[PDB]
């Protein structure tokens, strides 16, 4: 905004205002299992 | 201005404003599992 006034006398008037802002976020993430589960064969038995 | 005597007003004034915001995210998920059976122990591969 700028605002000069003469009446005859000399006036002069200069403003300047700039803002400027940035703001990111970044979130990432992960979670797994890995379950499993065997068995030999072992053919021979206790059957006594 | 009247006639000695002379008068001058100027006024001046501008204003902005702006405002942007972008936010873009994907997120993928997949599990597959598996189960299985067989009835010497070499086959057990």
């Amino acid at each position: 905004s700028s605002s000069r006034k003469r009446s005859f006398f000399r006036s002069s008037s200069s403003s300047s205002r700039s803002y400027t802002s940035h703001t990111n976020e970044i979130h990432k993430g992960k979670s797994y299992q890995l379950l499993v589960v065997e068995n030999t064969v072992e053919v021979a038995q206790f059957i006594n | 201005r009247v006639l000695f005597a002379k008068k001058t007003k100027v006024e001046h004034r501008c204003t902005t404003n702006k405002l942007s915001e972008k936010h873009e995210g994907s997120f993928i998920q997949g599990a597959e599992k598996s189960i299985s059976l067989i009835r010497s122990e070499y086959g057990a591969a």
